[PDB]
């Protein structure tokens, strides 16, 4: 599993539960939505973009 | 000893070494997490920061703008990396902060400053799913004033028939770069779509690092500099070329690949882009 389009509208938290009980080795960083960010790949990421209530606003994939 | 990295190589800059021409005098900003200008095998000339709470941009607090600025123009010495265009006038333009994200409003900002500060290369490994009027305006009026800007496509792989290049890539004003590995294999994070412009190496990629390190990198973040180093080798040779002639000198003698699609143009060689006539090989 390298994509969770089933927790967009999710909360940060609960994001970073079931991505962590599907990888558990992951790096998870949270970011603002509509922020400009690298654009290196990193296999073991997973940014988590939340909108300004803490919700996720786009897709959380590895990268 | 030195090494030379297999991406320097694969687009052909040692070419332009032995010819003579290094990208001396060519300023190029590396707007990105900023530079770590302690590092032994990167000269950085200038630069200045638009991250509110990091104001200093020769400390890379990520680790990323220093990996990409190595490949734009590590030192020409013993040591390390060589660089694509290792004479260059290397600029930190720091506008994303230690975690890798920036606000729109603090890169165009950079992009401010290096229209101000007379670059002659943007590089921007750096990307998001949406524009912005603003971003755009500002990539449009860089280029507009003669500045060769190159970006990331982007990592987003592929989405059926969609495109997945990522801002600000996608703006036609900005040369798109995706990324190979050694055999020419797009990788499978490569950003694709009709705005994919050319393709350069973004598959372990060794560069420099914070703290006196070197490292291998991978993704469109690692390919786009390979190109901007292009560029700058390309003005070192022909410093009256403009930024339309060095685009298109680099677009007109790609190896080309697949579909256009997954591939763009192909992959750059900048010893075929710096000669007077061009075609693809
Ligand atoms: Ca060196
Ligand atoms: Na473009």
């Amino acid at each position: 599993k390298t994509e969770w389009p089933e927790l967009v509208g999710k909360s940060v938290e609960e994001a970073k539960k079931v991505i962590l009980q599907d990888k558990p080795a992951a790096q998870i960083i949270v970011l603002p939505v509509g922020t400009i960010v690298t654009m290196e790949a990193r296999i073991d990421r997973v940014r988590l973009f939340v909108d300004r209530l803490d919700n996720i606003a786009q897709v959380p994939r590895v990268g | 000893a030195q090494s030379v990295p297999y991406g320097v190589s694969q687009i052909k800059a040692p070419a332009l070494h032995s010819q003579g021409y290094t990208g001396s005098n060519v300023k190029v900003a590396v707007i990105d997490s900023g530079i770590d200008s302690s590092h032994p095998d990167l000269k950085v000339a200038g630069g200045a920061s638009m991250v509110p709470s990091e104001t200093n941009p020769f400390q890379d607090n990520n680790s990323h703008g220093t990996h990409v600025a190595g490949t734009v123009a590590a030192l020409n010495n013993s040591i390390g990396v060589l660089g694509v265009a290792p004479s260059a006038s290397l600029y930190a333009v720091k506008v994303l902060g230690a975690d890798g994200s920036g606000q729109y409003s603090w890169i165009i900002n950079g992009i401010e400053w290096a229209i101000a500060n007379n670059m002659d290369v943007i590089n921007m490994s750096l990307g998001g799913p949406s524009g912005s009027a603003a971003l755009k305006a500002a990539v449009d009026k860089a280029v507009a004033s003669g500045v060769v800007v190159v970006a990331a496509a982007g990592n987003e792989g592929t989405s059926g028939s969609s495109s997945t290049v990522g801002y600000p890539g996608k703006y036609p004003s900005v040369i798109a770069v995706g990324a190979v590995d050694s055999s020419n294999q797009r990788a499978s994070f490569s950003s694709v779509g009709p705005e994919l412009d050319v393709m350069a190496p973004g598959v372990s990629i060794q560069s420099t690092l914070p703290g006196n390190k070197y490292g291998a990198y991978n993704g469109t973040s690692m390919a786009s500099p390979h190109v901007a180093g292009a560029a700058a080798l390309i003005l070192s040779k022909h410093p009256n070329w403009t930024n339309t002639q060095v685009r298109s000198s680099l677009e007109n003698t790609t190896t080309k690949l697949g579909d256009s699609f997954y591939y763009g143009k192909g992959l750059i060689n900048v010893q075929a882009a710096a000669q007077h006539h061009h075609h693809h090989h």
